[PDB]
Parts: structure tokens; C-alpha cells; sequence
DNA sequence: GCTTTTTTTTTTCACAATCCCGGTGCCGAGGCCGCTCAATTGGTCGTAGACAGCTCTAGCACCGCTTAAACGCACGTACGGATTC
DNA sequence: GCTTTTTTTTTTCACAATCCCGGTGCCGAGGCCGCTCAATTGGTCGTAGACAGCTCTAGCACCGCTTAAACGCACGTACGGAATCCGTACGTGCGTTTAAGCGGTGCTAGAGCTGTCTACGACCAATTGAGCGGCCTCGGCACCGGGATTGTGAAAAAAAAAAGCTGCA
């Protein structure tokens, strides 16, 4: 299958259809969809391993929105891609502002 | 007392914490009133467009999409609704 | 008589919500005022349950946004003590109102 | 000998330059910062003399609303002197910087 | 290609221009350490609209930035400018 | 030098919070089932856009004089900030 | 309640800065022209979506328990900010230096347009397993208690560092 062929679990032509279909243009190069295939793989990889490594050193065996939220927002280049994004049940990274803290 | 104003249901031992979830620490008295304006015009502002989409769908069932759909125009994306 | 000084509850109230993700406004009175203000939209409206929840997610995570932002303009007038000025000011700055 | 009181030239300046709209920086030190950046980035390129207004416009635009911004956060630490602290603070809240 | 490599120009930017911007957010007395902190975030600013725009150039394959380029650029920051196309 | 106070520092005790043991039971992740439609295919057709060639816009360099602006230093006031209360 | 100064207020001219007009001159707003290519006309065909009818999902109402959370009140500590005070960073103005700007001059890279031709992506009909919903199971994970351990602080006790007074040399 095609996604077989590019390298990918993502679905090569599932991705096609829906840019044919999702009104950003005319026609579609036969690259595109596979390239946008890889895209999408590749971040939503980063995200888990980083988010797997959150649950394991809680000794959770499942992902929950809180290991997503520390994954990301511990990660430079992650948290300013997902800047203006909530993730629900993320909570915040623990931080207190060193004037509020004693002494 | 005890009637329909329901802004008001929003205690200050609920404005307290979220502020702490904000890592504040010492909070004026004047601020749960100051909160409770700011969260109204919030959802106002995110409501009147969620609804806006609802009767474009010609519904009475206001969806968790519609929400979503409002807060990306508010610029407020929300994750794991339905995105 | 034990007795903590002010400021140092705060301060395990703060780790403590810091540390978890669990929505802090009381679910049904955030419901009705969510059906209160629909009202002045459109009369007899229904809502899934899941729409009252992504409603009262981005509800928290606003405020408490906004609050980190109203901390620091707080902390840069030397107080600890937040004030409705500083919400304004981090509002002003955000541009959220003129 | 007359002397201008300390601030009273400076609120004349305030008056003279809200009321115009020139471009307030020298357009080839501009011109010549626009190239050397550039370079970084893509060698031996040329830019339409608009392209490189239509920046110097988008700049000053930038700088002039950070300064407000910026004056407020003086003012909010009841201060006068616009500080380096002052523009960090309004970059962070608008999310310019983490 | 006839002489092009450029120099330091950031200077370029003096304290009377910045002094000028500063005058017209209505700013009255400002410290010494705020002209090349300015500098600095005019910097990152350029650094960041030229970059956006230098790339819709090299996908058009010109080698010549256009107006439009750095329109379209500044449209991404969320810094939408008016009178120059678009 | 001494004694006499505030302040600063150290030491001791109280109490939340964490983590280690022991446990139980609920509920949804996970994975199998059984149907269905959306992905795949080879065929046919039309034109998008690669390419190469042609025009001529406008972008880049260079100069020399004029004078507006930047520059740097002398001078003192009102600002910032420390301290107190 | 004074007498004696500082603090704040007032009034009087001198001077700079900005304001408003007419005069002058240059150039781009405005508009007319002639030609083009995109909007319009009038036609055809196919399907997107409006619509009626039926299914059943999930939203609402209600009720009755069990707490956990909100509430109100007593009490005082640490905070906000007012008031003072002191040093110099900043603004204002000057004489000196710099190079931006101006208008002109000379060269060509490359923006942008054209015509040509075919490699590629949209369209179709036929087939069919990848991925859908539905449903069952079984262990992850929330929650349990006991007790040791480790942050996290408050108080109380010790030490030190200033405050005020000295007793000679
Ligand atoms: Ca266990
Ligand atoms: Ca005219
Ligand atoms: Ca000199
Ligand atoms: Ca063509
Ligand atoms: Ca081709
Ligand atoms: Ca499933
Ligand atoms: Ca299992
Ligand atoms: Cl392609
Ligand atoms: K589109």
C-alpha cells in the first residue's frame, strides 16, 4: 500500500483525498499528500516519545492530556508550534516566581 | 437572596484557586468582582459565536464542535473536543 | 496553638494546583451561568454536555493565563499582591480592551 | 541665558511627531540593515525599492505601539524612565518572548 | 559581482531615531539602557519578516524580494499592512 | 571597656506531604467481530507549467556638493530608589 | 501661643515656539481615449440539498442521600504605600563632525511575458480490504490504611552587632 510504500503508518491516501476534497486547490501533485503524510508522522512521533517518557517516569503505563502537556511544554520548539493552543486537562508546568518564594 | 445572577455562583474559593494554578499568592479583595466581569465578557464574547454556528445549522442543540469552531476564531484553540 | 505565617499556605496551595489538571470552578453553578448568558442569544437552546466542558476548559485556562500575566505586572510594581490594575494593564497589553 | 525645563522639550517632541506620520528612521541605514540581514539568509539578492519601504513602514509601526506599550509598563511601576524591564515585560505578556 | 558584502549597520539606527519612535508611543524621559535593548528587537523583528519573505522569494525562484513577499510575510506575523499590494 | 539593646543567627520541634509497605474492584483501553465504503486501479483526455527565448523594467552603483542631523561634552535638575514607618 | 523662616503662591515682563495667512510652483489627481478581454446572454445537463418521514440518542427533569466545599467570623502579621531623603542619570543646549539626501549618470540582471509541447493529475467504472462501529474482557489505575521518611516552617533560644554610657590619660 501506498503509505507502505513511503515509509509510513500515516495514511498516504486518506491525506490525498482530503486535499483534493478541503478546498486548497484545483489539483494535487502526487508528492504532496505523501510528503504531508511523513509531516504529520514525524510530530505526532516527537509528541509521543517525549509524552511516553512522562508517563514512564510517573509509572504510568498510559498517556494521559497531563504527560502531553509536560512532553510539550518543556520543549522549546514544541510549546511555540502549540503557543496558542489549550490542551484540556494538560494542567500547568510547575513555576514559582522566585520573589514570592521565603527568604 | 440566593437569585439568578449566576456569575455570581462563581465563588472566590474557585477565583482563589485558579489564580494559584497561576502561581499568584497574595490576592486583593477587589479582584473576585474585577474576575468575574473579565470571565463574563470571555464567554460572551465565545458563546455569541458558538450559537452564531448553531443557528447556521438551524439547530437548539448547541455542540462541543460550534465551541471548538468559536474558539479557534477567538484565536483560544482547543485541544481534544474534537479539533 | 499551631499557626502558619501568612503567605506560606498560599505558597502549598500554588504546588498543589500547579502539580494537578482538575477543573477548579464548582461544574453545575459554571453550567448555569453558561445557560444564563446563552440566553441573550437564543432562547431554549440545549447543549451537549461535552460543549458546558469545552467551554469551562477554555474558561480556566484563560483566567488562569491571565493571572500568570497579572502576577508579573504585580511583581513589576515591587508588590506580591495582585490588583484589578494589573489585570487591566495585562488586558491593555494583551489587546484584549482599548 | 534660557533653559527649557527638564521634560518640556521632550513633551514638545511627543506633540510634534504624533501629529505627523514621515518615517522617523534614515532611510539608507535602514536600507543597508534590510541587506545585511537578508544575506543571512539568501546571498546577491535584489529587493523592490517598495518591498523595502513597505519594511521600514511594518518597523517603525512595531517599535512606535511596543514604546506605548512599554510607557505603561513604566508608569505601572509608577516610574517615568521607560527601562529595559519595562519593553521585556510587554514582549512577554504579548508572547513576543518567553 | 561589483562590490556587495555589507558592513555593521546596526548603529545605523541611532539614539536619536530610536528617541524619535519612543516620542511618538509618547514615551518622555527614557533610560540609557533602552537603545540597544531596541536594537535588539528590531533586529529580531527584521531578522524574522525578512526570513518569511526571503522564502516565499526563493519558492518563486526569483532573486528579487518583492513588496508582495514581504506583504505576505508580514500578513503571517499577524502584523497585516496596508498600501503596498494585496 | 562595659553594659544594654535591638537584630541576626542558630537549634529545636511541629506538621504537612511523599513513599514504602500491605490491600480491593471498577471501568474503559484494547482488541476481536462482522459489515461497508473509501482507497486503488488502468484506462483516456486535456491542459499546467517546465522550459527556453525574448523584451525592457527597474534595481544597483557611483559621484560631488549642500546642509541637516548626528555627535560628544558641559551643566544641573528632577527623577529613581532606598529607607523608614 | 510666638517669633522666625522655609514652603508655596502670586504677578510681571522677556523670549521662544507654534500658529495662520497669502504667494509661488510643481506634479499627480483626475479624466478622457481607444482598445481588450472578462462579464453577460441564452442555452444545456446533472446533481446538491431541500424536504417528509422515521429512528433512537442523549439531553432534561426530578429525587434523596452523603459529604466536601462554601461560608462567616476572630484575630493579627506582613503588606501596600505614604513620606523623607540623597546621588546622579538623564534632558537641554552648545560647537563640531558626519554622511544622508539630492539629482544625475551609466550598466544589466532578471522580472515577466510568449509560445511550445507533454508529463501528470482529474475523471471514470469495478473491485475489495482497510478501517469503521459494536461489543466483551481483564488488568491499569483510583482509592484504601499503616507507618517511616523528608520537606517545610515557626518558635524559641543563642549569638552577634549596634546603642548608649562611661572612667582615664
Ligand atoms: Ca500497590
Ligand atoms: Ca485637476
Ligand atoms: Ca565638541
Ligand atoms: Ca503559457
Ligand atoms: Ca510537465
Ligand atoms: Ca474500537
Ligand atoms: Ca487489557
Ligand atoms: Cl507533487
Ligand atoms: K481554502
Amino acid at each position: 500500500t501506498r503509505s507502505s510504500r513511503a515509509g509510513l503508518q500515516f495514511p498516504v491516501g486518506r491525506v490525498h483525498r482530503l486535499l483534493r476534497k478541503g478546498n486548497y486547490s484545483e489539483r494535487v501533485g502526487a508528492g504532496a499528500p505523501v510528503y504531508l503524510a511523513a509531516v504529520l508522522e514525524y510530530l505526532t512521533a516527537e509528541i509521543l516519545e517525549l509524552a511516553g517518557n512522562a508517563a514512564r517516569d510517573n509509572k504510568k503505563t498510559r498517556i494521559i492530556p497531563r504527560h502531553l502537556q509536560l512532553a510539550i511544554r518543556n520543549d522549546e520548539e514544541l510549546n511555540k508550534l502549540l503557543g496558542r493552543v489549550t490542551i484540556a486537562q494538560g494542567g500547568v508546568l510547575p513555576n514559582i516566581q522566585a520573589v514570592l518564594l521565603p527568604k | 437572596k440566593v437569585l439568578r445572577d449566576n456569575i455570581q455562583g462563581i465563588t472566590k474559593p474557585a477565583i482563589r484557586r485558579l489564580a494559584r494554578r497561576g502561581g499568584v499568592k497574595r490576592i486583593s479583595g477587589l479582584i473576585y468582582e474585577e474576575t468575574r466581569g473579565v470571565l463574563k465578557v470571555f464567554l460572551e464574547n465565545v458563546i455569541r459565536d458558538a450559537v452564531t454556528y448553531t443557528e447556521h445549522a438551524k439547530r437548539k442543540t448547541v455542540t462541543a464542535m460550534d465551541v471548538v469552531y468559536a474558539l479557534k476564531r477567538q484565536g483560544r484553540t482547543l485541544y481534544g473536543f474534537g479539533g | 496553638p499551631h499557626r502558619y505565617r501568612p503567605g506560606t499556605v498560599a505558597l502549598r496551595e500554588i504546588r498543589r494546583y500547579q502539580k494537578s489538571t482538575e477543573l477548579l470552578i464548582r461544574k453545575l453553578p459554571f453550567q448555569r451561568l453558561v445557560r444564563e448568558i446563552a440566553q441573550d442569544f437564543k432562547t431554549d437552546l440545549r447543549f451537549q454536555s461535552s460543549a458546558v466542558m469545552a467551554l469551562q476548559e477554555a474558561c480556566e485556562a484563560y483566567l488562569v493565563g491571565l493571572f500568570e500575566d497579572t502576577n508579573l505586572c504585580a511583581i513589576h510594581a515591587k508588590r506580591v499582591t495582585i490588583m484589578p490594575k494589573d489585570i487591566q494593564l495585562a488586558r491593555r497589553i494583551r489587546g484584549e480592551r482599548a
